[PDB]
């Protein structure tokens, strides 16, 4: 009944950071690994510490040396630290090929060492960004590897999702485009989020208007959270990951559901107000929570899980979901019938000291695959397009032996996913 | 994981010496050589600029080269002249005088080889080396001359190592040397196709600066190359010190340049102030963001809004959110689209360390490949041109045996670069 | 079994927050919404929090500030204040269209999620001017969109009648000849008082000689109250809002409807003597009582309505309006019959601590459409006029894109009117 | 939400360092620059007017803007000076010496591109702006002739914000400049159509107040334009103060403007009376109601009653009931309605606001709108024509490029202003 997570790039890292320190709080895990109480992520050893099962790679030593001078460095093992010296760039050629594919293989095998750590190999899931060298270059060079091993354990992929307003990243494209043609074929599951899409939910639901990666962070915590430390404790529908993936992976595609997370609310807006469980799920399909910047009216939904937290109960849900399924706008592909899977956790919602997020009594966490994902591939298909057009910036694959052919393949195949999705859009 | 740097010519040897200065400055070194901070970051990535001697003292991986012992006893006498090793001070004895065929072609070549040398000492003591910078004048003799010389070798022998050069480009006012833009265009024959980037500096534009916005009358060069070490350390530092977004060199050369030959930078710098007004300044994003696209807060003598924007960093040190300078690039980018280039979707580029400058809260480094570039070029290869006609000064240089239609072929390559840009401007 | 208020413009929030006040007053509530004990109007927290369920909209940021840092800013959900920062400047052709009309959807998204809350929405009303930009420009804007999507609830408006002598909007004709022709066909009923008639109250029943508008707004509140507290609590005959509607709208235009209130006594002048219910309701068909400047003996009543406070009992009631049928001058018009609503609640009389009014033991509300208002009109009609012959201050709303014709047609809309009460002067 | 302010003049000049100083007075803003006040409200809508800078530090958002050195310091030398950033002086060298020729159509010109630039720098630090205001003499020449320059840009940048100016409006018997008509007759035929509102300061009718009824010896300038500063101030507040009407500038500009050309307004002010009679005055709305009515209480050396009122603004600081004053307005239609045009019903509209000006209880600002504001363009009509014929100064002028056939337009333009009064004057 175990798992692996996996932090590549800073992204990964920085994310995981949070996710661990939430996995800490959940069960008051020092940070020297002394837990006085999950062993599904955790290994113990006869201190009573415990190893949180995950791999951290940074091919620049800086994030690793942040978390090795942090407080928690105590508590991850120094070999599933892993740093290279030099980067990616920003770039497929080197972080896939030319730079990332020397380390490798020491990752592999200190994963591999974890995998047989692992009694019960569930499956595992990688963190990273679509964008960045690292993030998405050697992501996908390690799906390669992790595709063969463990062909059939659990492969789910969260990435930050490039926003479409801003980016440091001028071959971001080109990255994306790269990795959507390996990752695709490899992955069986990519979740994603935007930055920018979070800020609004920050600015309306926080009221913060300070967003900074660490309280971006804290957001992503929770809904991994819900779906990694609350999936493993009781409720009444214990949900697992490959029940995960089983109940969210409809075609052999790809697969991109995005996350929508209600509650998402300041403590003083959590005074004066009472919400049930319907009210959080009706929170959940306002495009004002959705976490990517795409709107949820304009395509069809294909895919729709709701996993629960603390006091909930079916009843109360079975109501909520009748009304989502009468009352809203919520198109819905033919294909499917209304079947979310539902995940009810009587686990409570747990809440980081100091924190933006109000104490919750209960939480509903928002999985879905709609047919506007297309038009996030439609961004990117001109950004690519524009820049190939030119030959901007092409130098900086090419001399890493990447082709051009390549390239306008890795188009064509977005380009065939999103004919693919236009087919789904069409009903039957 | 790190750099070599390299210093040559009058201007070369002062400008490092601020340079260095600061870089001390940034880990708490003392002009002595020890380290005295008090950062656990002052001493944890110190690695890429200094080797540490036995007894805890610091030695600057750099070079001083010059053609006069006088210049480089100069730099030797202040405080941080001490921190440089003996061995890093090559040079010569008599002069170059400005004269590029005495620094590359002939004399000067023969100190390159002491040089080289000391380089490669230098290589092997790197883990490893991200690459090397060079500081320089395009119209000098040492500065270009030998400079470009030994540019050419170092590439030679590290292909894979980031070659960068900032250089102090012939203002339109003032030229010393009568041949300067001589010097410069044989620069551009050399160096373009020799670096992988280069950085355009305007003396002129630096002067303005100084007064226009930091209302200041009594600069010296020492004050000016104060401002020119703050971007060069900017962007090093970050590489240096951990922070957001992606602090690499390289990733950075691979965001600015679109295409082979078009690697000419303009810096500039931000929060940057006199006195009087931060009483009545903000600090926050979009006041960084004002500072960095207004062109006169570049160094460079150039109007990027007269050229189109091709790449644009901006480079960002101390605590800001994401959200803000995400939102507030996207504005630039769209309120000044008709200034950039319509090929490269979403052509401003972030960078973000969360170390400030010592003493400020926030800053910076606005780094920019506009085509307005190529006006410089159009400067200097017409009066060229003029010269080259009348082959003034050409008798010492074909005296040193430089030939005229090395000459007439350096003049069709700045002539290639203006094509080049009008190529990309569209 | 809800009801939701609107606040919009300074008259409409300073009104609400008296009004406010007052249900605050009627149950004990504190500041922080924490109640000790009216759930029509409340919407309950965990904490035993109750928040009012309204919203407060205004375009300048001021007025609602005020609510903000007044004790008051505890009850109010941050969500419920809205505001914008410029305004109408009086005029329709902003309130409505250019300004107002970038916010409405907002506050429109902020009233559904109250309509969301409300398990059974009776309906609404919106407090309001009829000649301020926001006050009655956005007012009518809000209009257009609730009775689309709550058709069926109660819409009543309540706003302030343009005093004929004093105005400090000198296109308030404009402006309101600009509602009547949008609310008209809008709203379901429209009431309206003048502040130049309560000052006259003021001075003569209070003895007060130097009214504010926060005293003017208090009394304002007690006659609200008794039509939204008290009619949600206990009585003999509980009326509803919608009952309201039911039984004091006649005809598919507008009515009208003016209110009297009696008692409106000093505290002096309560002493030394009796009221009983028959001579409170005398004083109710007296001129002199009458909260609009407008003779009641000049028009003919079409409707009236009557609602009871404390100490009524329906035996004294009826004798009362014995003789209020047959002793009075009133004049009907021939198609009513003379059934008046009468609503009678247990429920006392309740008064502001530290305000004029004399505590009562019961009291009288009259709500009454009579047919003088056709010459409320013909002061609009005539004020219209001469700022439109001249054309002065049309290029104020003409550059926010108004049509001249369209000022014609509404003044047209208003002579229509005029002539339907006319119409219905006319016995048959 | 916002405004910007511009000076200009000598005039300009020393109106707004009083202007100024009130506004920090109202919100307990120390002639430093910090803020030690002690009212929520002080700083809770201080924005409309500052900057808060680094430090705490309020930045008064205004360009003080002069052709000579010399009385730009003299304003930077008092208390509130000091508050200025320097980047708010924009100036040149050269006077312009009163001659609008040489600062709207030549050498002024030069300077305003960079006060504009400095604007811009101004617009975009406002979040949003309402408007803009303008401080200047009519009959001057950086006054009115740059100013006015300076106006038409601003307000082809900006058509959708408020663009008011107030000017000195050149009194029957002090004009300075021997062509002042010149030079007003020039800026109406400027600005009238390149603004939203002006309005009529006349310092004759200043000067008769102060003796009149404030039985003053003394004044200066500076005791004058503290009487012009309170009805500059006293409009604005209630726009940023909680009141109780309706507390929008453009919402007063509507109400004031019945045709789009003619705007422009007689500024009176209540109370305003010696210290003598404090202790004999009562202070009630009619009392002040009284002060606003009578035409010696007005700042314009106009009589109200000899035109006919389009319109009438009333602006109350201070608590007072609805009811007096609704009805103590009324009376004063009622009573002067043989002054009221016809064709506005109820031509008297109030503004109130809840805060009284510091060291009062009550006070009220009259703005008027009259056809007797005509008289002042025919005595400047007039006297521009007797001057026109003799092309008096006019060398200076049309040395400068100044052609007469835009003079005569601008009569003409003048006398449109006078024509259309009458035309609404019936
Ligand atoms: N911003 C700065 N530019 C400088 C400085 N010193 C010189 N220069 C500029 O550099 C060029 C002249 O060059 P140098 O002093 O560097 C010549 P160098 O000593 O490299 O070679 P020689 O011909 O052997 O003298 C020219 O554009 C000067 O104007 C300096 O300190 N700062
Ligand atoms: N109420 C006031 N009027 C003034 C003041 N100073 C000047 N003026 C009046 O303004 C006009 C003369 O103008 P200025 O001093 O403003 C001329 P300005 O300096 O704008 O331009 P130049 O031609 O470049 O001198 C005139 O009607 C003077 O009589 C003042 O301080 N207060
Ligand atoms: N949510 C979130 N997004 C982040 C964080 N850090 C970076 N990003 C985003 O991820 C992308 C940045 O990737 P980089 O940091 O440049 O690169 P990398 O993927 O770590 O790998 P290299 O390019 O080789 O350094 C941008 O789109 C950022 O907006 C973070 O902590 N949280
Ligand atoms: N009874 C009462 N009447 C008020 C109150 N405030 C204002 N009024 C009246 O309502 C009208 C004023 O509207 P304004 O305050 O000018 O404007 P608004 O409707 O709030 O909206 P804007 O014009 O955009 O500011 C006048 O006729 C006032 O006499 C109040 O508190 N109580
Ligand atoms: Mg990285
Ligand atoms: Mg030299
Ligand atoms: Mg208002
Ligand atoms: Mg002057």
């Amino acid at each position: 009944r175990e798992c692996i997570s996996i932090h590549v790039g800073q992204a990964g890292v920085q994310i995981g950071n949070a996710c661990w320190e939430l996995y800490c709080l959940e069960h008051g895990i020092q940070p020297d690994g002394q837990m006085p109480s999950f062993n599904t992520f955790f290994s113990e050893t006869g201190a009573g510490k415990h190893v949180p099962r995950a791999v951290f790679v940074d091919l620049e030593p800086t994030v690793i040396d942040e978390v090795r001078t942090g407080t928690y460095r105590q508590l991850f093992h120094p070999e599933q630290l892993i740093t290279g010296k030099e980067d990616a760039a920003n770039n497929y050629a080197r972080g896939h090929y030319t730079i990332g594919k020397e380390i490798i293989d020491l990752v592999l095998d200190r994963i591999r060492k974890l995998a047989d750590q692992c009694t019960g190999l569930q499956g595992f899931s990688v963190f990273h960004s679509f964008g960045g060298g690292t993030g998405s270059g050697f992501t996908s060079l390690l799906m390669e590897r992790l595709s063969v091993d463990y062909g059939k354990k659990s492969k789910l992929e969260f990435s930050i999702y490039p926003a479409p307003q801003v980016s440091t990243a001028v071959v971001e494209p080109y990255n994306s485009i790269l990795t959507t043609h390996t990752t695709l074929e490899h992955s069986d599951c990519a979740f994603m989020v935007d930055n920018e899409a979070i800020y609004d939910i920050c600015r309306r639901n926080l009221d913060i208007e300070r967003p900074t990666y660490t309280n971006l962070n804290r957001l992503i915590g929770q809904i991994v959270s819900s779906i990694t430390a609350s999936l493993r404790f009781d409720g009444a529908l214990n949900v697992d990951l490959t029940e995960f993936q089983t109940n969210l992976v409809p075609y052999p595609r790809g697969h991109f559901p995005l996350a929508t997370y209600a509650p998402v609310i300041s403590a003083e807006k959590a005074y004066h107000e009472q919400l049930s469980v319907a009210e959080i799920t009706n929170a959940c399909f306002e495009p004002a929570n959705q976490m990517v910047k795409c709107d949820p009216r304009h395509g069809k939904y294909m895919a729709c899980c709701l996993l629960y937290r603390g006091d909930v109960v079916p009843k109360d849900v079975n109501a909520a979901i009748a009304t989502i399924k009468t009352k809203r706008t919520i198109q819905f592909v033919d294909w499917c019938p209304t079947g979310f899977k539902v995940g009810i956790n009587y686990e409570p919602p747990t809440v980081v000291p100091g924190g933006d997020l109000a104490k919750v009594q209960r939480a509903v966490c928002m999985l879905s695959n709609t047919t506007a994902i297309a038009e996030a591939w439609a961004r990117l298909d001109h950004k690519f397009d524009l820049m190939y057009a030119k030959r901007a910036f092409v130098h900086w694959y090419v001399g890493e032996g990447m082709e051009e052919g390549e390239f306008s393949e890795a188009r064509e195949d977005m380009a065939a996913l999103e004919k693919d999705y236009e087919e789904v859009g069409v009903d039957s | 994981r790190e750099i070599v740097h390299i210093q040559a010519g009058q201007c070369g040897n002062q400008i490092g010496a601020k340079f260095w200065e600061v870089i001390s400055d940034e880990h708490g070194i003392d002009p002595t050589g020890s380290y005295h901070g008090d950062s656990d970051l002052q001493l944890e990535r110190i690695n890429v600029y200094y080797n540490e001697a036995a007894g805890n003292k610091y030695v600057p991986r750099a070079i001083l080269v010059d053609l006069e012992p006088g210049t480089m006893d100069s730099v030797r006498s202040g405080p941080f002249g001490q921190i440089f090793r003996p061995d890093n001070f090559v040079f010569g004895q008599s002069g170059a005088g400005n004269n590029w065929a005495k620094g590359h072609y002939t004399e000067g070549a023969e100190l390159v080889d002491s040089v080289l040398d000391v380089v490669r000492k230098e290589s092997e003591s790197c883990d490893c080396l991200q690459g090397f910078q060079l500081t320089h004048s395009l119209g000098g003799g040492t500065g270009s001359g030998m400079g470009t010389l030994l540019i050419s070798k170092i590439r030679e022998e590290y292909p894979d190592r980031i070659m960068n050069t900032f250089s102090v480009v012939p203002s339109p006012k003032v030229s010393d040397t009568v041949v300067e833009p001589y010097n410069a265009t044989l620069s551009v024959h050399q160096l373009v196709e020799n670096t992988d980037e280069t950085y355009c500096i305007d003396n002129e534009a630096l002067y303005d600066i100084c007064f226009r916005t930091l209302k200041l009358t009594t600069p010296t060069y020492g004050d000016l190359n104060h401002l020119v070490s703050a971007t060069m350390s900017g962007v090093t530092t970050c590489l240096r010190f951990p922070g957001q977004l992606n602090a690499d060199l390289r990733k950075l050369a691979v965001n600015m340049v679109p295409f082979p030959r078009l690697h000419f930078f303009m810096p500039g710098f931000a929060p940057l102030t006199s006195r009087g007004s931060q009483q009545y300044r903000a600090l926050t994003v979009p006041e960084l963001t004002q500072q960095m696209f207004d062109a006169k807060n570049m160094m460079a003598a150039c109007d990027p809004r007269h050229g189109r924007y091709l790449t644009v960093a901006a480079v960002f040190r101390g605590r800001m959110s994401m959200k803000e300078v995400d939102e507030q690039m996207l504005n630039v980018q769209n309120k000044n689209s008709s200034y950039f280039v319509e090929w490269i979707p979403n052509n401003v580029k972030t960078a973000v360390c969360d170390i400030p400058p010592r003493g400020l809260k926030m800053s910076a480094t606005f780094i920019g490949n506009s085509t307005a570039i190529q006006e410089l070029f159009k400067r200097i290869s017409e009066q060229f041109t003029a010269m080259f006609r009348r082959k003034a000064f050409l008798h010492w240089y074909t005296g040193e045996g430089m030939d005229e239609m090395e000459f007439t072929e350096a003049e069709s390559n700045m002539n290639d670069l203006v094509s080049e840009y009008q190529q990309y401007q569209d």
